[PDB]
């Protein structure tokens, strides 16, 4: 099989202006009605031998009836070119039975952080944007109370490309450009 | 001059035939139907029926014809003669 | 959207105001006995402080205009919708024709 | 962002000039009138040089103000072309008017089917139960 | 006295951004 | 300065090019390359206004490539040392100024800056100001720049803008 | 001389006044209905279903022009067409809405002939058709010949399949532009919905390929046809009985 790797740039915008960003959005994409989606992911790591501990990110549709949990391993970054000016990771994205949580730990992946995301999803071609608030999640399990991570929401323009051929990064620098004056997106590294 | 206009007018109906060849194996024929040789106020060859799933179709211009009128020549099999198709 | 034709409308009233202005300064120039002294000063005041005003409306309706002048031509159309209901309004002509039709045979019926 | 800027750049630059020229134009038309002495040139020609300069500076600023105009028609267009959060609102709007049509029709045509279809009905119930007998 | 500002209202916050994304990767202010 | 110049540029043309339109096919593609791409000697061009020549293909022996010499006529910009050039200001910072001309792109150093100058860094959007406020400047404004010298790198030149001298600056 | 200036400048003000006190306006409404962008000087819009998912290349540039404003339809998209469909027992608005609406009537139907020739064409399917300009003859049972031609105006008829053909092609368009193609969960990717359930909640093959099927729009319009047919048949009989 041929590898996935996502072409991923985050931005944040402000709750004040989420109104005009997301009639902006709405224009420039693909005419669908908004998904409005909320989702609780929690992430899993394998303390093995080796330093690094693999992590597999678990995600489950909480307000789509009926639709079955995500796992998802993302490698780390790819990027070296100034001028792709886009974070590249290789990705594996596998659809999973409800039964995911505990195959995880009997396998011995360990839960470590949990977090609910809520937001809008919008798509161009290819390209998808995501605007969500993350919450924090606090009590040892459960969704039903969620405090704010930030006032603010990340917004991220992926692509999960085939892996043939280039310019993939090109055509969403340039998406990228027409919201960079409503919100500032860029490659940040993940570290600090 | 009816020299003259007569070969212009005839490259210019081979020309027109040529890109009607061309538009039909973009958009509908798709591979059905092929194009052997083409020259330029010479002839155009059409194959139909193809081998994978041949025969030509030539309309060419001879500079003047006066002895015999100038029609289309299928080359490769000469058709038989039944005489209400082949008039068409 | 309202608010566009209003400042539109602005605009043009006081392009117009001070064009009438500026030609009657100049007419009073011309004139031989210029006895709008005073008068014409506050004419001279008020067409400077129309000409500001324009500037100052124009570079915040330019702004307003690069807030969301993205450039971007826009997709979203609403040719699915009206589609749709042209293909609904023809269907609903098309089953009156028919009804109507009937209609006409029973008639004729009757009328024997 | 880039093309964006430009465009921003561009409307500007128009009004800024705009109003420089206007205010110049009529500033030139004032350092100018004032009768002031005479010599060498001579009214003849001072005098006839003066009224075409007048005309000509006063068809400039009616250019300026046409131009003003056109800017302003416009800014209107491409507010009424491309504003974006009012298009979307009024694409919105739109959808709802052909849908409460579609809506209605769909039921005034259900209705029909069903009545026509009792009628229907009605007439096989008769027609096959004719006695006739040709 | 063309005034000088008149719209300095920030769309996005950069001290957000890093946050977001921090968490989002790590996971500060999550554990 | 904006400098009308002929240049002479050589075309590597793959034999699948070869047949119809091979000839405007170079042409196409001279203009592929050279926009877009500065040198140092010549400066940054901006557009080639017309091809003076096509000159003879020579094949090179064994890579069955072409060379085309081409003489066309274009206009370039380059900066030079010790002139004055109007600039426009992109982004405004405590450390220098970046300003763009064109296709060039100008850093001003705050050593250059005037010494009565200083950074505004309360006000929402950077610029710097006067204490008496006689001189204000800001993103996206007209100011004139010396340039201390002309360098070069990677197709791409940057000069640094000096305001020492008089006639400087915004007005 | 300030006589003359005065003159100039009264009479342009007041010709401004005289055109100050409906472009605007007409511009406006037609914005509304159909979707607009703005490019040089001659304002453009959009007049295909290219938003609507359809993968046909054809540009649907209308273009705008003063005369209180008029529209310019593009060339070959005048006049009007219509489908007709037929089977043979042998072998109020607005100046600019009209014309508007009437040429992409005539580009959807240009669509739908360009779908229904090349599927006649190219896919292998029982009892073969012919495609000679604008016409496709078929022939689904064998006393049957049903006829399928793009009437082109360029200033018997059964309308249920016409009117199905629309619909049909509205629906393959609005298969690509669907809201079942979204992920809810953020994660996860993209695609339709039953085949992402087609993993955890294990289907066979036959809900597989149920899910991914190839047919056309040719096929589906004659399975139609054939079952009008045989309905009519059958009716027939049973009247005579």
């Amino acid at each position: 099989t041929i590898n996935m790797m996502e072409y991923l740039l985050q931005g944040s915008v402000l709750d004040h202006s989420l109104e005009s960003l997301i009639h902006r959005l709405r224009g420039l994409c693909d005419n669908m009605e908004p998904e409005t989606f909320l989702d609780h992911e929690m992430v899993f790591l394998l303390k093995g031998q080796q330093a690094s501990p693999f992590v597999l990110r678990a995600r489950r549709s909480m307000d789509r009836a009926g639709a079955p949990w995500h796992l998802r391993y993302l490698g780390q970054p790819e990027m070296g070119d100034k001028n792709r000016h886009a974070l590249v990771r290789n990705c594996v994205d596998i659809a999973t039975s409800e039964n995911l949580t505990d195959f995880l730990m009997e396998m011995g992946f360990r839960m470590d952080h949990e977090f609910v995301a809520k937001g809008h999803l919008f798509r161009k071609g290819i390209m998808k944007i995501m605007v969500y608030k993350i919450f924090r999640i606090l009590v040892p399990g459960n969704t039903d109370s969620t405090e704010a991570l930030s006032l603010s929401y990340l917004v991220e323009l992926s692509v999960v490309a085939p892996a043939g051929q280039d310019m993939v990064s090109d055509d969403m620098k340039n998406f990228a450009e027409q919201l960079k004056p409503l919100v500032h997106l860029e490659k940040i590294d993940p570290k600090r | 001059m009816y020299n003259c206009l007569h070969s212009f007018c005839l490259s210019l109906q081979l020309e027109v035939l040529h890109s009607q060849t061309l538009m039909l194996i973009r958009e509908r024929w798709g591979d059905l139907v092929q194009v052997e040789r083409y020259h330029a106020g010479k002839c155009l060859s059409l194959s139909v029926w193809n081998q994978q799933v041949v025969h030509k179709v030539t309309i060419k211009i001879d500079e003047n014809d006066v002895s015999k009128p100038l029609q289309i020549f299928h080359d490769p099999p000469l058709p038989a003669s039944d005489s209400k198709l082949v008039e068409r | 959207l309202a608010n566009e034709r209003l400042r539109a409308l602005e605009d043009i009233e006081r392009e117009i105001g001070a064009i009438l202005q500026n030609a009657g300064t100049v007419i009073l120039e011309l004139s031989k006995e210029k006895t709008n002294e005073r008068l014409l000063d506050r004419q001279a005041a008020a067409f400077t402080a129309s000409v500001q005003h324009v500037e100052a409306e124009l570079s915040a309706q330019i702004r307003y205009l690069t807030q969301v002048a993205t450039g971007q031509p826009h997709e979203g159309s609403s040719y699915s919708s009206r589609k749709d209901c042209q293909m609904a309004l023809k269907r609903v002509d098309y089953a009156r024709l028919k009804l109507s039709d009937v209609a006409r045979t029973c008639e004729q019926m009757l009328e024997n | 962002p880039q093309s964006k800027e430009t465009l921003l750049q561009s409307y500007n630059k128009r009004l800024k000039d705009d109003i420089k020229s206007i205010m110049d134009n009529f500033t030139e038309i004032i350092k100018t009138a004032k009768i002031e002495d005479e010599t060498q040139v001579s009214r003849a020609t001072q005098g006839e040089q003066d009224n075409y300069e007048m005309h000509v500076r006063a068809a400039n600023i009616v250019r300026a103000g046409e131009s003003l105009m056109k800017l302003v028609s416009d800014l209107k267009q491409f507010l009424i072309l491309n504003d974006f959060p009012s298009v979307n609102e009024a694409i919105d709007q739109r959808n709802q008017q052909l849908r409460t049509l579609q809506e209605e029709c769909d039921r005034k045509l259900i209705t029909l089917r069903d009545e026509i279809s009792i009628d229907l009905y009605e007439l096989e119930e008769e027609y096959y139960s004719s006695s006739s007998s040709l | 006295e063309s005034g000088g500002l008149r719209p300095n209202k920030q769309t996005f916050n950069p001290t957000d951004t890093n946050a977001l994304v921090a968490a989002v990767a790590f996971g500060k202010g999550l554990s | 300065m904006f400098y009308h110049i002929s240049l002479e540029h050589e075309i590597l043309l793959h034999p699948r090019y070869f047949g119809p339109n091979l000839l405007n096919t170079v042409k196409q593609k001279l203009f592929t390359e050279v926009e877009g791409t500065c040198t140092g000697k010549y400066g940054f061009v901006i557009a080639v206004t017309t091809i003076d020549n096509i000159g003879a293909g020579v094949i090179q022996p064994g890579r069955g490539f072409v060379l085309y010499p081409v003489k066309y006529k274009a206009i370039v910009f380059r900066p030079f040392k010790g002139e004055v050039v109007d600039a426009v200001v992109t982004q405004v910072n405590k450390v220098g100024l970046f300003t763009e001309i064109g296709p060039m792109s100008c850093f001003i150093s705050r050593h250059s800056i005037p010494s009565e100058m200083e950074f505004d860094p309360n006000s929402n959007p950077p610029c710097y100001k006067t204490m008496d406020e006689d001189i204000v400047i800001q993103q996206d404004d007209e100011i004139r720049l010396k340039i201390v010298g002309t360098r070069v790198d990677k197709n791409d030149i940057f000069a640094i803008g000096s305001l020492m001298d008089d006639y400087l600056g915004l007005v | 001389s300030l006589a003359g200036a005065a003159q100039i400048l009264l009479k342009g003000a007041e010709r401004l006044t005289k055109s100050v006190t409906d472009f605007n306006s007409e511009l406006l409404r037609l914005r509304q209905h159909w979707k607009l962008r703005k490019v040089g000087d001659k304002i453009l819009g959009d007049l295909s279903y290219r938003s609507a998912g359809s993968l046909f290349p054809h540009h649907g540039t209308f273009e705008v022009i003063k005369n209180p404003l008029d529209v310019q339809i593009p060339s070959d998209l005048e006049g009007s067409a219509y489908i007709k469909v037929s089977i043979q027992k042998q072998a109020g608005s607005p100046h600019w809405q009209t014309k508007l609406e009437a040429a992409q009537n005539v580009l959807l139907c240009k669509e739908i002939f360009a779908q229904l020739s090349r599927e006649a064409v190219q896919i292998k399917s029982q009892v073969p058709h012919i495609v000679v300009k604008n016409q496709i003859i078929s022939q689904p049972f064998p006393s049957l010949q049903l006829s399928i031609s793009l009437c082109h105006s360029s200033n018997d008829h059964l309308y249920v399949l016409e009117h199905n053909l629309h619909l049909l092609i509205r629906e393959f368009h609005k298969q690509t532009l669907s809201s079942i193609m979204m992920p809810h969960p953020a994660s996860a990717p993209f695609g339709h919905k039953r085949m992402r359930l087609s993993g955890p909640q294990a289907f066979d093959k036959n809900e597989i390929n149920s899910l991914q099927s190839s047919e056309g729009l040719l096929e589906k319009i004659i399975k139609q046809a054939k079952h009008i047919f045989l309905r009519s048949r059958a009716a027939a009989t049973i009247d005579s009985l």
